[PDB]
């Protein structure tokens, strides 16, 4: 099953691994059953020539897993910049909600990744998004207490 | 005698929703001891994969006056018999609604997909509930709480390493 | 099956001297599982610079000697009448069965790794206090005017850098196991 | 009783870590009905994990067992240090579960026991020692069973020391 | 008893909790059996506003422990240094000393907190106090090998 | 001599010239190779090390795996026992059972200023080991910017 075999050496961080399985025809959209497909696995670990190979290879750039999160959601939150830029540039969904209404820029504000934030602002990022708790990325800056968040965050 | 999930059950626990993870806990009566060995693997929702900030976990599981579960609300009852008085927490070390006294924890790291650069901490506390009003009390509990604060798991599955830990058994 | 254990009770009174005479409640439970001892363990002082934890205070330790016959050497520094067999008086089983194995754990000069079972422990059961727990088994070798043991268990907590002023030491609890000598 | 099966309290070098008898391994499994209670350390007696030389921050052995539960011969332990105490009862009571921990499932989570031990005893010099139960992959002659440790220091500078282990304590499902 | 809830909210950081417990009547000198009153807990758990309250309220800010350690004590030890001045400026005795002889001052220079040990030196904090050993905040210093440390207490 | 084994681990300064005055042999090894030299240079006591060099230690003492106390002083940071080894005449290009050097240690922990020294005093840029890895090859490894550079 070559799905499976994609999954694992995007996973591994196996950049050749991936161009040899594409190579050979692995479908760049296969899924696991929680739904993560390659590309979550690659923006996941920080592997950019992987996230690269795969989204040459037409991997849907806004997948959701099983939580409705998505690989832009993961490099965001993970702090993984230039794969936030190459995904924005293939159509990656800067207010994509998971299933508790959580965003790319509330994750990357919350684990602190400013350069991250100051893209997806520029991209269009909506501040006023709130979780299904009303929290708002406003909101984390005053709770976690980072005021040069807090500061970009107008 | 061992009282248990099985070795390989089906998703037996709710840690979010009803039959959301599958816990693995053996209870082996050793005399005076109970030597256990527990795991945890979440099968779906928020925690499999782990998403947004979600940095915890916890189940409690509630025993009645003669040892028994008391409902198929927490941990389902088909996983759950002998291979039961002689395995619930000793009340006197570990006194009812007092989990916040330092001894009934016992509190240990584990490793989430057996990695040890994905640390968890694992709290387990013995006879930690108190039930007032119209609530069913409780003679006996014990909680697992999963802590990783701090750490980013977003896309891990949280499935863990085992680990084992004993007690002193009630009778 | 009661002399299968060996035990403080689960809940003693005060039965230890960490710096003055019953100062401390150690719990201890050892479960005979034939070459084995399955062992339960924690402490909570009571009185002193541990309750709550004073000046710079950073580790305590207890070592507990046992003679021959695996009976406690005195009643210095762990209370005897809060250490017996289960139900039993000191003819209700051996507690030599209980002593930590010389051949794995030596009474001798040197220094052993596999002495020494060490892990980290939580004050107030709260994970964000640890505490180091090392236990040493057979570790002493007593020389000039000591008192001799044949055999011991220490418990030595640590808790160096770290600033624990005006907590109560009082840890969670931990299992360990080791061989047993018969 | 047949209860335990060992290496003895004390064994002599007894496995290979790198080379042969390179190593001294202290490993008690006594069977408490459906688990086995296990304590375990490690000594390197020679080579180059005692003293620890170079870049090394890691160490292994595997231990695989016949469909019988019996050590496989070419076992980097010694079958000479293993036992059961004195007497022979049934080795598969003290195998790893194959429900609980299946056979070449050594990267799944609950396959795993995960913990620091501590060189010299010395709280100041952690270890993490990986326990992994059936996780073995013969494709070699088969084994039916295994139980593994790897030691693994990484970003730990301990060139000089002697791999020596403070003593670990675990459990696992028995077989039957 | 109204003191143990407010024991309990001065340890637990409740701002909140202990103003309506204040309000309701509850006694700003209550002590657990260890003589620890809420000012010990709050000054240890780093809480200045709920420290603020209890001060207003007739908190004896010189209460000792069983020990003989004060609030004094646990904040230039721990390093709150809003709470350090604010005691101070309650009357708190910046050379108590506890059953070993130790000084805030002696607890600030060894966990190294420069500025609560120039805060406690303006106030009239004593060098020359011992421990137990016949050592002074500067022989710890010197020893600790803080060299800054060292210059401001020489 | 297993005293002053013990007293060069343990940094007793103070011992190991008491018991360097009784004639204890300042080449003493234990059953592993190890010297009092190679304890001291460990455990970085640059005083013991000092003693022991002025009392004739041997500089270039291997343990069983091929390796001095320069490697250990180079892999561990120790700057100013770096400096008094090679001063005493320390073999800059020891290679240990597995060919690794001072340098190569230094490099893979991030030693840099021993780095620096190292190669002053003629360190082989070009030692390899068991992948046939170098110094350099270190460097692009372990993502290291400033080694990189170093390496010119």
């Amino acid at each position: 099953d070559l799905g499976k075999k994609l999954l694992e050496a995007a996973r591994a961080g196996q950049d050749d691994e991936v161009r040899i399985l594409m190579a050979n025809g692995a479908d760049a959209n296969a899924y696991d059953h929680y739904g993560r497909t390659p590309l979550h696995m690659a923006a996941a670990v920080g592997h950019l020539e992987i996230v690269e190979v795969l989204l040459r290879n037409g991997a849907d750039v806004n997948a959701v897993d099983t939580n409705g999160t998505t690989p832009l959601h993961l490099a965001a939150s993970l702090g993984h910049l230039e794969i936030v830029e190459v995904l924005l540039k293939y159509g990656a969904d800067v207010n994509a909600k998971d299933a508790t209404g959580i965003t790319p820029l509330y994750l990357a504000a919350y684990w602190g990744h400013l350069e991250i934030v100051e893209v997806l602002l520029k991209h269009g990022a909506d501040v006023n998004a709130q979780d299904k708790f009303g929290k708002t990325a406003f909101d984390i800056s005053i709770d976690i207490g980072n005021e040069d968040l807090a500061e970009i965050l107008q | 005698l061992t009282l248990w999930t099985t070795p390989a059950p089906s998703p037996n626990c709710r840690l979010n929703a009803e039959k959301d993870a599958k816990l693995t806990l053996v209870l082996t009566k050793c005399g005076s001891q109970i030597l256990a060995t527990v795991s945890v693997l979440a099968v779906k929702g928020s925690l499999a994969p782990i998403s947004g900030t979600v940095q915890s976990a916890h189940l409690i599981i509630r025993f009645d006056e003669n040892g028994v579960l008391l409902n198929n609300s927490f941990l389902d009852p088909e996983y759950w018999n002998f291979r039961a008085v002689g395995f619930m927490p000793n009340l006197s070390a570990y006194p009812k609604s007092h989990g916040k006294t330092a001894k009934s924890n016992i509190v240990s790291q584990v490793y989430l997909n057996g990695d040890k650069t994905k640390p968890v901490t694992l709290t387990i506390t013995l006879n930690g509930t108190q039930e007032t009003g119209d609530t069913t009390p409780s003679a006996y509990s014990m909680s697992f709480s999963w802590d990783w604060s701090g750490h980013n798991y977003i896309n891990e599955i949280f499935a863990t390493s085992s680990y084992t830990f004993s007690y002193i058994a009630q009778e």
